[PDB]
RNA sequence: GACAAUGGUAGGAGAGCGUUCUAAGGGCGUUGAAGCAUGAUCGUAAGGACAUGUGGAGCGCUUAGAAGUGAGAAUGCCGGUG
RNA sequence: UAACUUGGGAGUCAGAACAUGGGUGAUAAGGUCCGUGUUCGAAAGGGAAACAGCCCAGACCACCAGCUAAGGUCCCAAAAU
RNA sequence: GAGGGUAGCGGAGAAAUUCCAAUCGAACCUGGAGAUAGCUGGUUCUCUCCGAAAUAGCUUUAGGGCUAGCCUCAAGUGAUGA
RNA sequence: ACCGAUAGUGAACCAGUACCGUGAGGGAAAGGUGAAAAGCACCCCGGAAGGGGAGUGAAAUAGAACCUGAAACCGUGUGCUUACAAGUAGUCAGAGCCCGUUAAUGGGUGAUGGCGUGCCUUUUGUAGAAUGAACCGGCGAGUUACGAUUUGAUGCAAGGUUAAGCAGUAAAUGUGGAGCCGUAGCGAAAGCGAGUCUGAAUAGGGCGUUUAGUAUUUGGUCGUAGACCCGAAACCAGGUGAU
């Protein structure tokens, strides 16, 4: 028995910025989701986190493919009876584009108790400034 | 069993209309004081085999007796009266074991009263002879007679 | 003769209830719910013994592919040039060498790029 | 010796018990099976047959009698015979005496089945065509 | 040493563990038996030892013999307690 | 690499789905009745989200070793953005 | 109200299968008696090897049985099996 | 080579008793101080029960509710952990925090990650919303007798073997040869016989000429006895009842 396990008195963090300007929605969620976990280090631990933070600015003009402006549909449900609601993926950009790339990339990683966790270290904002500057963040680059 | 246990002639309570386990008897096998099943009965143990078959055995521990050099052939005991510390005497004087067994050819009197209060001697006679005796004991010491007459006696 | 009971269920009793120390409630305390929980534990050992080998296997993967790709490169043309050469270390041994020794595993990228 | 004992090779072997859990192999139904009329307890069907097909000792019709009056003889045969010195004289008294017959039915029969080789006289109730021939063809007499 | 076989219900065949009593031999015990409790011990399984507390008088080992010889379930029987 | 003969001991006589050849029904039924293969029954493991009968494949035991089948390689989730 | 009579193969009944000790299409108790049950339920320790059937015939027979087919063990022939 | 207080008689103890029924009738539970009562003088809290000392005794956690004293269940104190989390409650991986063994690649707890719908019975098929179990403990189901057959062992062998009885320690085995199986079959029978029956005819055909058995006993199965255990609706016989 060999293998190399990493802990909580090793783990070394960084910060990130990542510009949404023109990109297509889900093939950047994607990619964001991969950093959050920590799958691009060599020393990556399943029971433990090993990821990185993650900035993304310029929420607004994030772009979509074919007929999802209007077709793109979000429904939820409030427990309550005959109450169910709706709203356009189109609709959501111009009113709240933090939600809409906030929940995306949420979908795309586990649901555990360190799944919750690991999805808390996503910053999303609209515009192009930020008020992260205490941190060193660096510009990241989409492969 | 079920029928000699006294009592338990009636049914306990109706087959249905309550919740319970139906029963019969209160002398059931799995009621608490009832009847035993597939127990102790009285019987016989004893078998037999053929007459042919009784005397091979004999004869088999009487050379295996002898085998071991557990034979000792005397003369005749003289004994007028019973007396236990000279039958000792005599013993330990031949360097008999602790287990002996001495034949003789007809019933004597004035061996058999002495001898027989030392824990470990038995006597017995010449168609006494038996295979837990001879086997059971640790040396054999007859006398010519005796051994004369088992000689002529078997085959 | 009759034959009683006594120190013979008590003692194997015993030693099905000493099995079961730790676990919740009455799973530790009677006789007849630690039975069936410990019969289940053996049945887990026995599948959990083989599938560890591949959870193990899965993590050194996943760890040989994040060294490759910070050399311009992914696992499965990694494995190739390695196969065309005849290095024949396992993945045991090339995840342990990514982690400790950084240079070293760039000797190894080179040569399956030679052979491409 | 009474500390050492032993039975011979392979002349004892321990009985089967049922209904002593799964192990064993015969544990819950205790090789019975399952849920019939052979399953329990009392048994089933008497050994010829009961119910169903008629049974074929029914089928088959009866034949013949007994005859109260029947005789049968001891029967011995030449080779038998041979154990006799030569010159001898044979009586049914002396073939049960010597340990040829065993039991007396109904009188002594000679049947002719071997070889004589010998000049001996037997006496007995009844004689075949061969043992007679054969006896008269070396020396010999015989009476009824 | 070389090769080959080893999923399994009804059911067939084989080898074993443990329990109470008897016989023969050999042993242990108030300087402490059986029983009970704890322990990080041994064997492929049924199972077997050892040490320490409690206990206050009986009990193991080897080879044979004979069985009222093994319990988780029958709206099972009896007692105690949720 | 089996088969036949003589003896001791049995269990079984409620079967199901898939494909295919037919009757019956209405070229209805997870219907029903026959012929021919497979699997379950009495079969764990991988795939089909979950799912006895479908595809792959038959578990003596241990290992933090390697190559493959069905099916797959953007993230959940191992491997081609 | 008191004292009495009719007894279960029976008695009583202005008649309802109504009553005869909280029970009546035939009272209770003790015996034959461990009645019979082709029907449900249950049947107690461990390893090793092999390993089915849900079919045919007949049946006051159809959720039962008997013979044949399929499994296992021991002995024999031995090439007759695929 | 019978039981040892749920056993053995229903009853080891003031048991056909407590109790239940109009009556006939049905029917329990309950053993154990110590070798010796030497069965705790005296002081303290309290109305008392109960207790803390002091004494008796080898021992009082042997003080009469008294040998040993298990499990369910109920409490007190403590090492590690728990108030953003979806749990057949375990298994594999795994930091952190405390201990130190029958000394060996040790023990206790568990932040997190992967996998994972109890047991039995009955079924083509059950996580099943099909059955059964509130929990713990004791008890609770293929036995014996006499016959048949087959297998292993042992003794004798064309022979093998005695039953009742008698003598003997309720034994072993002496004695006892009535009786039984085998050495020869075929036929309905008379009958003949290594051959017989059918048949006018060994003509053909059927069953025989193998011609090694027999006595005891371990194991398997069968039959007669309730025959692996528990469970009816009912039938018959003799009695008790009109409070």
């Amino acid at each position: 028995r060999q293998t190399f396990m990493a802990n909580e008195s090793n783990i070394e963090r960084k910060w990130y910025v990542i510009d949404a300007e023109g990109q297509t929605l889900g093939r950047l969620s994607s990619e964001v989701a991969s950093i959050l976990r920590g799958k691009n280090k060599v020393t990556y631990t399943p029971h433990v986190d090993t990821g990185d933070y993650v900035i993304v600015i310029n929420a607004s003009k994030i772009e979509f493919t074919g007929n999802k402006e209007t077709d793109k549909v979000y429904y939820r449900h409030s427990n309550h009876p005959g109450g169910i609601k709706s709203i356009t993926a189109g609709e959501l950009r111009r009113t709240n584009p933090e939600r809409l790339i906030e929940n995306s990339i949420k979908g795309m990683l586990p649901s555990t108790r360190l799944g919750e966790k690991q999805g808390k270290k996503l910053f999303v904002y609209g515009g192009a400034e930020h008020p992260h500057a205490a941190q060193q963040p660096e510009n990241y680059e989409l492969r | 069993n079920r029928s000699a246990v006294s009592g338990g002639g009636r049914k306990p309570w109706k087959q249905k209309g309550t919740g319970r386990a139906r029963q019969g008897t209160i002398r059931a096998p799995q009621w608490r004081g009832g009847g035993i099943v597939f127990g102790p009965t009285p019987r016989s143990y004893a078998y037999k085999m053929p007459k042919k078959m009784r005397r091979l055995a004999l004869r088999s521990a009487l050379s295996f007796k002898v085998q071991e050099n557990g034979l000792t052939v005397v003369d005749a005991f003289n004994f007028e009266a019973p007396k236990t510390k000279e039958f000792k005497n005599v013993l330990s004087t031949l360097e008999q074991p602790k287990k002996v067994l001495v034949v003789t050819e007809n019933e004597d009197v004035n061996v058999e009263l002495s001898a027989r209060n030392i824990p470990g001697v038995q006597v017995t006679t010449a168609q006494g002879l038996n295979v837990l005796d001879i086997t059971n004991a640790d040396s054999l010491v007859i006398t010519e007679a005796a051994a004369k007459k088992v000689e002529e006696v078997l085959g | 003769p009759r034959v009683k009971g006594g120190t013979v269920t008590r003692a194997r009793r015993k030693k099905t209830i000493k099995l079961a120390k730790g676990y919740f409630g009455s799973k530790h305390t009677l006789y007849k719910v630690a039975k069936q929980q410990v019969m289940k534990s053996g049945q887990y050992a026995f599948r959990d013994r083989r599938q560890r080998k591949r959870d193990f296997r899965k993590l050194w993967i996943t760890r040989i592919n994040a060294a490759a790709r910070q050399h311009e490169m992914s696992y499965s043309r990694l494995m190739n040039g390695l196969k065309k050469a005849g290095i024949d270390i396992n993945r045991k041994m090339l995840s342990e060498i990514a982690i400790s020794d950084e240079k070293a595993f760039a000797q190894l990228v080179t040569k399956a790029k030679d052979a491409l | 010796k009474l500390h050492e004992l032993k039975p011979a090779e392979g002349s004892r072997k321990e009985r089967n018990r049922v209904g002593r859990g799964v192990a064993t192999g015969n544990g819950k139904t205790s090789g019975r099976g399952h849920k019939g009329q052979k399953a329990r307890s009392g048994g089933g069907v008497r050994p010829g047959f009961e119910g169903g097909q008629l049974p074929l000792f029914r089928r088959l019709p009866k034949r013949g009698f007994t005859n109260i009056n029947r005789k049968e003889y001891a029967i011995v045969n030449l080779d038998q015979l041979n154990k006799f010195e030569d010159g001898t004289e044979v009586t049914p008294a002396l073939l049960v005496e010597s340990g040829v017959v065993k039991n007396e039915k109904s009188g002594i029969k000679i049947l002719g089945n071997g070889s004589l080789d010998k000049k001996l006289t037997v006496k007995a109730h009844k004689f075949s065509a061969s043992a007679a021939e054969a006896i008269d063809a070396k020396g010999g007499a015989h009476e009824v």
